[PDB]
RNA sequence: AGCUGUAAGUAAGCUUUGAUCCAGAGAUUUCCGAAUGGGGAAACCCAGCAUGAGUUAUGUCAUGUUAUCGAUAUGUGAAUACAUAGCAUAUCAGAAGGCACACCCGGAGAACUGAAACAUCUUAGUACCCGGAGGAAGAGAAAGAAAAUUCGAUUCCCUUAGUAGCGGCGAGCGAAAUGGGAAGAGCCCAAACCAACAAGCUUGCUUGUUGGGGUUGUAGGACACUCUACGGAGUUACAAAGGACGACAUUAGACGAAUCAUCUGGAAAGAUGAAUCAAAGAAGGUAAUAAUCCUGUAGUCGAAAAUGUUGUCUCUCUUGAGUGGAUCCUGAGUACGACGGAGCACGUGAAAUUCCGUCGGAAUCUGGGAGGACCAUCUCCUAAGGCUAAAUACUCUCUAGUGACCGAUAGUGAACCAGUACCGUGAGGGAAAGGUGAAAAGCACCCCGGAAGGGGAGUGAAAUAGAACCUGAAACCGUGUGCUUACAAGUAGUCAGAGCCCGUUAAUGGGUGAUGGCGUGCCUUUUGUAGAAUGAACCGGCGAGUUACGAUUUGAUGCAAGGUU
RNA sequence: UGAGGGUAGCGGAGAAAUUCCAAUCGAACCUGGAGAUAGCUGGUUCUCUCCGAAAUAGCUUUAGGGCUAGCCUCAAGUGAU
RNA sequence: AUGGUAGGAGAGCGUUCUAAGGGCGUUGAAGCAUGAUCGUAAGGACAUGUGGAGCGCUUAGAAGUGAGAAUGCCGGUGUGA
RNA sequence: UCGGUGAAAUCAUAGUACCUGUGAAGAUGCAGGUUACCCGCGACAGGACGGAAAGACCCCGUGGAGCUUUACUGUAGCCUG
């Protein structure tokens, strides 16, 4: 949703995942990805400020 | 600074000076009376002989 | 990281699996070397004090990364750590305690 | 726990009593050079004064001192009498020179050029020169900007706008207000007036010294009128805690997880297989391509010069005294004007506005200035006194880093012996030049030879990797051979074609070429070039429509009477 | 004829020749403005496909340059002209 | 229908680098040399020798993106002999 | 001539004949004929419009410079107020 350093620093390390704000999207890492897991808050937040 | 342009009827421009009026006159510095250069517009009201 | 009266193993080289002896280190190009370790064969001429010679067999230098520690008391390749007793600094093995070392 | 610079090891040695090293502090620091005892052809010569060593004595040597201007305290005193000039001492070290002249402020100030010539204009207040200071400088608190019902001292950014305007109305030059924003700070003098101090004067007044007081307009202050001060507390100017002041960056520094085996190999980090760590899969080395071998990384713990300069921070602060303003004060050779000039976007003239020189030369609150000649009514302000942080400009430098930047004819002129060999009397100009290998294991020994060179042997994975050392192209120079050539006229090839030799990316193949036919190179410039018109000795490398900003027009996409920051 | 010195480029020296001022002078040399300007000359780097000129009026301190028209090409449109 | 210089339009080949994906490499990469191979062209593969560590492919994106000529610059090397 | 040492200008590639013609109007290289075994050395100078020097004569450039004057425009300076 906002920031969550513990999940950002448990994923930092591992090759091919990246972390990011709902705020902070863009579609480069969008593309990049070939999945992409949410929490529920982020994808209300999206939902809101893209609708 | 007192430098301008000269300029002619056609308007050509020479470089020139503006020269004060100093003249040689014996005024009293501090201590004894000096001759010395000053302007006439300064002696006018600005120092004694 | 270690000392010069150590014996340890080689890891990589025409020698490797081989034990030995260290007898000296070269810090400054980290490069250590081990008795029975990376023969040479130097043609020697004759000196002002010794006759011609033909070939002559003794050790050359090696990397460190080439070498490792071995656990006192499993004899098992180890890297070192550090530990601080009283102000002092020692040399731990990563897998048990103290390695001693002093010739 | 090794060490005795880059540049290597011998001989000598030093080192756990803590060396070499890494930060901080201190001592020593020859000579020249602003160079400063005098001189001088810089890195040299020649002195003196006072102490000290030595000398029977000098000689010699050593240690300090001896420049010019200036500041602080003194006496002094010629043409001519005290006085001062001037001169002569004691103390201090205040300046000089060099700036990084990149940025800032002043003085002085071009020309090529464009206008398709050229002179007003432009290039341009540019380049260069000189002087100043500084870490910033400059500017700065309305005698304003504007005409709303107004506004925030200065500076900077975006717009206003290539607008308004200037202009041989040509080339071209080119604002401002308004608005949106960054940063946001108003403080002190002179004069009135009052109270003391000394001299003239007779202490009445004046002069000057000190201290209060107050520095602003729909008028402020003094006198006239009226009742309050550390409440707040602010060192960026305007006073200050100088304060226990509570991480400089917490900076040198220290700790810092986790891998084994087999195959090929000269050597594995590679392939195969099985495991592990991760707040660490950034990076670089290690005999080849490593998250788990090394240095390291994330992260944690950390001390001197230190404090982050941050939180009540002792003292000290500013708890305001409101009305009329009637009288007094409110910056003079000033404002302003004429002449000649310059700067303002403005071409010198109606110059309104702001500065220089020469001549003149006022008003004082019923005053004065501005509002693009000038007059009147209105609006705004109150000059001729000063100080002022921030936002802003640049980088010889330093620390930590980054790059659809170069990778040895590139990139700094310079990766190495660089502003060096070299050239020039001198100012100045100014190169070429990187790569053995993992490891020096850098070829013991034998043979030819005067040696250089080589042939063996040997090290090595490799020696056509041997220091003229990675790879090793072409021009050029050679040695061998298969086909061919001494009756032949030639842009040297092309189409045809026997004979001879070979045997491929195996397909109606390759090499040579007796003989026949056709046939005057390339480029540029030209009406037209084989051209006796130009250019190229050959080979290699380098070597020329690009970027920013704006306009216009096409294509694409999004939205659409709205679109866009 | 020697040794020390002096005169410096909008200048100097010249028994005068445009003569000399570091192998140069109708205005020295070094740096900078400066990548001056050059309507002039030379050069300007890979391939195929489609179309395909002009060397002419007119004005020009203009004549080996330039501007507009003419003639070329590409794209939309009108649509018998 | 398809000759073509100034010139206009179009479609493509190669070079260096970047992103992503997917790959090759000491059982030997790029470079160099040879060849009787493929493609309408620019040009692309394969095989063998040499060499001894990096390099292709696909799609897109950026350019210091292609030289035979400039009395061109720098190096090597000839001719005259 | 022999022994030692050993350059340079120039140079598109070259197996580089003559006559009469042709042609950018003066040909080793073109046409038609004539002649001519391959390769050197010593000599000569008719041609290669030979080499050398982006013609200094001539014209052009809205290119420069020096000098002249009753060319235009200015000016240090001089005279007078
Ligand atoms: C000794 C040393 C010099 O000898 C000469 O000067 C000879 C003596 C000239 O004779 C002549 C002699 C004299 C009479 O001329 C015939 C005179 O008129 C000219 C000026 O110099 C020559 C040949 C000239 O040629 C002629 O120059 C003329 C301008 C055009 C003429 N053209 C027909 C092709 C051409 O051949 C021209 C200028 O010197 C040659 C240039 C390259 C030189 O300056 C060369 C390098 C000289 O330094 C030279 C070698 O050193």
């Amino acid at each position: 949703e906002n920031e969550d350093v513990n999940v950002e620093l448990s994923a930092r390390n591992i090759p091919g995942v990246q972390v990011t704000t709902a705020q902070g999207l863009n579609v480069l890492d969008i593309t990049n990805a070939d999945s992409l897991v949410i929490t529920e808050a982020a994808a209300k937040k999206v939902e809101e400020v893209l609708g | 600074a007192s430098t301008g342009n000269r300029r002619s009827h056609a308007l050509n421009s020479t470089k020139r000076r503006w020269n004060a009026n100093l003249q040689k006159v014996r005024i009293l510095v501090d201590g004894k009376p000096k001759k010395v250069w000053v302007s006439a517009r300064a002696l006018k009201s600005g120092k004694v002989t | 990281h270690i000392k010069k009266g150590d014996n340890v193993k080689v890891i990589a080289g025409k020698d490797k699996g081989k034990e030995g002896k260290v007898i000296a280190t070269l810090p400054k190009k980290d490069r250590v070397v081990v008795e029975g370790v990376n023969i040479m064969k130097k043609h020697q001429k004759p000196t002002q004090l010794n006759p011609e010679g033909g070939i002559l067999e003794t050790e050359a230098a090696i990397h460190v990364s080439n070498v490792q520690l071995l656990d006192p008391k499993t004899n098992e390749p180890t890297r070192v750590g550090y530990k601080f007793v009283d102000g002092k600094k020692v040399r731990i093995a990563k897998k048990s305690g103290e390695e001693i070392k002093s010739n």
